[PDB]
C-alpha cells in the first residue's frame, strides 16, 4: 500500500503510528535527498515485507512508479485534481500484473467536501478540454 | 517497444525532421520515458553522438532516468547533474564523447542558467511537464532561453486549468504562433479552437487504447465520523 | 628537452573521466 498527505506534520504522526503498530514502513518528504529517493524506491520495489510506503504528492510521487503497490490510499487531498490523478498512476501502470484499489479519507460536514466539490467541479472543467 | 510507442516515435521523427516542438500527453503509465528513450536509437545519422540531449525534470524522477537508459538503449552514455555543487562540477566541467544525454533537476536548472548556456544542447525533453503551467514562474522565464531545435515535453496528464495556464504550456512549445493570453480565449467553438491547434502537436490514448488486460481501478470515497476532539477543535474554529 | 608536459598531462587527463565516472556511480543506489 501507497499512503499520500500533504503535511511533513501529518506524515510524522503516520510514522508514529506505523512504528508504533509494528507495520514496516518507509516515508519521502520533500525533505528526502535525491539519493535517498533512489534508496527507498528500491528498496520498496524488490524486496517482500516492507508493508506501506509514506508521501506527498507533490513531491514524494513525481513520476517515481513504485509497480510493487496493489493499492493506494489518500490521507489528503488537493485543491486541485491532476496531481491526485498522478498519485494513483504512479502504482496504476504498464509494469503492474495486478487488480488496482484506491481510497480517499473524507470528514463529512468539515472543509474536505469543500475540497472534494471543488475537485469534482475542476475535474469536470477538466475532462471537456481533453475530450 | 509496443504499436503506440512506434507510431509515437515516427510521429516524433517526423516533427523532428519538420522542426515541430510537442506533448507526449499519453495517460500516467503508458510509459513516456520508453515512448522517448528509443529517439537516439531512430534518429542514428550521428547528430546524437556528436552532440548532447537533455533531460529537465523533477528531483524524484532523477531515479529512474539514469536507470532505463543502461537497460532500454545503452548505446548513449550518461551524466546526471545532481548532488554537492562540488561534485556536480567535478561531473560537469569537461563538457567544454561520453556526453549522449544529460539528466537534471528543475531546481539545479533555474540555478545555475549560464552553465548550461555554454553547452549547444541540441533536442530537450522536458519532464513532469505541468511544472511549466504559469508564465510568472523564474522556471518559464528562464527555460524559454536555451537554444535547442526541438522541445518535447512529458506532461504526465497535459493542460488541465485555467487559459492563462493553457497559454503558458503552449507559448513554451511555440514561441510564435500565439500573440497573447487575453486574446487566446478566442484561440462551445472555442473548444474546437484548441483541438485544431493542439492536433498536429500533441498525441493522446486514455489506457484502454493500449490496456487490453490490466485492471481499472476500484475508487473508494471513504467518509469518517470525526472524533469528540475533533468537533471540539473545528467547533471552536 | 621540450615534450616534458606529455608525462603530466596524461596524469590529470586519466583523473578527469575516472573521478566524474566514480561520482556517476555515486548515483546507482
Ligand atoms: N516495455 C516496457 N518494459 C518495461 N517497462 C515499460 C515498458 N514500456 C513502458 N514501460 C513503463 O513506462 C514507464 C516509463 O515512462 P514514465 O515517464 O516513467 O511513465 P509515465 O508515462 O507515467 O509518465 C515506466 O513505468 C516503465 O516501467
Amino acid at each position: 500500500v501507497l499512503i499520500y498527505s500533504q503535511m511533513t506534520r501529518m506524515i510524522d504522526l503516520l510514522e508514529e503510528y506505523m512504528v508504533y503498530r509494528k507495520h514496516t514502513y518507509m516515508r519521502l518528504d520533500g525533505s528526502s535527498k535525491i539519493s535517498e529517493r533512489r534508496d527507498m524506491v528500491a528498496d520498496f520495489q524488490n524486496r517482500n515485507d516492507i508493508f506501506v510506503f509514506l508521501l506527498s504528492t507533490r513531491a514524494g510521487g513525481l513520476g517515481i512508479n513504485l509497480t510493487a503497490a496493489d493499492t493506494v490510499i489518500f490521507y489528503d487531498s488537493d485543491w486541485n485534481p491532476t496531481v491526485d490523478q498522478q498519485a494513483m498512476d504512479r502504482a496504476h501502470r504498464l509494469g503492474q500484473t495486478k487488480q488496482v484499489t484506491v481510497y480517499r479519507l473524507i470528514c463529512k460536514g468539515t472543509i474536505e467536501e469543500r475540497i472534494l466539490q471543488r475537485a469534482k467541479e475542476k475535474s469536470e472543467i477538466q475532462r471537456m478540454v481533453i475530450s | 517497444l509496443k504499436g503506440y510507442q512506434l507510431k509515437g516515435m515516427n510521429w516524433l521523427a517526423n516533427l523532428y525532421e519538420q522542426g515541430i516542438n510537442g506533448i507526449l500527453a499519453d495517460e500516467m503509465g503508458l510509459g513516456k520515458t520508453v515512448q522517448s528513450i528509443a529517439l537516439l536509437a531512430h534518429l542514428a545519422e550521428r547528430e546524437n553522438i556528436w552532440g548532447p540531449f537533455l533531460i529537465i525534470s523533477p528531483a524524484s524522477t532523477l531515479n529512474n532516468w539514469h536507470q532505463e537508459f543502461t537497460r532500454f538503449v545503452p548505446k548513449f552514455k550518461v551524466l546526471p547533474y545532481w548532488g554537492n555543487p562540488h561534485d556536480r562540477k567535478v561531473i560537469r566541467r569537461f563538457w567544454s564523447a561520453p556526453f549522449h544525454v544529460v539528466i537534471t533537476s528543475y531546481q539545479l536548472v533555474v540555478q545555475d542558467v549560464k552553465y548550461f548556456q555554454r553547452v549547444k544542447w541540441q533536442y530537450m525533453v522536458l519532464d513532469e511537464a505541468q511544472a511549466l503551467k504559469s508564465s510568472s514562474s523564474v522556471r518559464w522565464k528562464i527555460l524559454l532561453q536555451f537554444q535547442c531545435r526541438n522541445r518535447l515535453l512529458l506532461t504526465g496528464t497535459p493542460i488541465q486549468n485555467t487559459m492563462a495556464e493553457l497559454w503558458a504550456l503552449l507559448h513554451f512549445i511555440m514561441p510564435t504562433l500565439f500573440d497573447s493570453h487575453e486574446e487566446f480565449n478566442e484561440w462551445e467553438n472555442q473548444l474546437s479552437r484548441l483541438h485544431m491547434i493542439l492536433k498536429p502537436f500533441m498525441l493522446r490514448r486514455i489506457k484502454k487504447d493500449v490496456e487490453n488486460e490490466l485492471s481499472d481501478k476500484i475508487e473508494i470515497l471513504m467518509y469518517c465520523q470525526l472524533t469528540s476532539r475533533q468537533k471540539l477543535l473545528y467547533q471552536a474554529l | 628537452l621540450t615534450e616534458e608536459m606529455l608525462l603530466k598531462r596524461e596524469e590529470r587527463a586519466r583523473k578527469r573521466r575516472l573521478q566524474a565516472a566514480r561520482r556517476a556511480e555515486e548515483h546507482k543506489n
